[PDB]
């Protein structure tokens, strides 16, 4: 598949938002 | 797929699935774990792997690996900020203008050897020549390693097209 990323990738796109990142944080 | 010595992994309980998996009951944040090897990057430039975040010069890093799994199939990995601090693992490479700074950008490809061979070698060679970079992926033998990616929804209907997955605790030794 043609991924999005190995043409464009912005600052946007990393950022994990804080209520997924809690879900995260909890689980490990 | 004997993985390489050269790159560590955090302990976890996860285990081992696949990226076919991953791709084929809800959409919440995931935690996966793979066995994988680089067959792409983004951006082509290791002079472009860490950007400007905050001016008037503080940078971070971000870049992307296409990593691919036993079952044939890729996935976009990106490395930000700490996370691919931690995989770069080095003192003396830090985030900055990399087009300003030749040595670190030497040594930056030199540990990022460890993780993808001659790829990146390969992919320059063919932009110079004028060919497609994903033609590079076949012409070497890239190592294998174990690789924890953290699959999420950033905020840019809402599709599989929107999941973003980001690399961590791994370590390049």
């Amino acid at each position: 598949f043609h991924w999005k990323n190995m043409t464009s990738l912005s600052i946007e796109e990393c950022i994990i938002p804080k209520g997924q990142q809690l879900i995260l944080e909890k689980e490990s | 797929n004997e993985i390489t010595a050269h790159v560590i992994n955090e302990p976890a309980s996860l285990k081992l699935t696949t990226i076919s998996t991953i791709l084929h009951n809800l959409l919440k944040p995931r935690k996966h774990r793979l066995r994988v090897q680089v067959v792409d990057f983004w951006p082509k430039s290791l002079t472009q792997f860490a950007v400007l975040s905050q001016p008037p010069s503080s940078y971070v890093w971000m870049f992307a690996l296409l990593v691919r799994d036993v079952s044939n199939v890729t996935l976009p990995v990106i490395f930000f900020d700490s996370d691919a601090a931690e995989l770069i693992n080095s003192s003396k490479i830090q985030p900055c203008n990399l087009a300003d700074h030749p040595q670190m950008t030497l040594q930056l490809k030199e540990r990022l050897f460890l993780i993808w061979g001659n790829l990146e070698e390969r992919i320059q060679h063919h932009i110079s020549k004028g060919e497609s970079p994903t033609l590079a992926a076949e012409d070497v033998e890239t190592p294998w390693f174990d690789i924890y990616v953290k699959e999420y929804i950033p905020v840019i209907s809402l599709t599989f097209l929107q999941k973003r997955w980001r690399g961590f605790g791994t370590k390049i030794v």
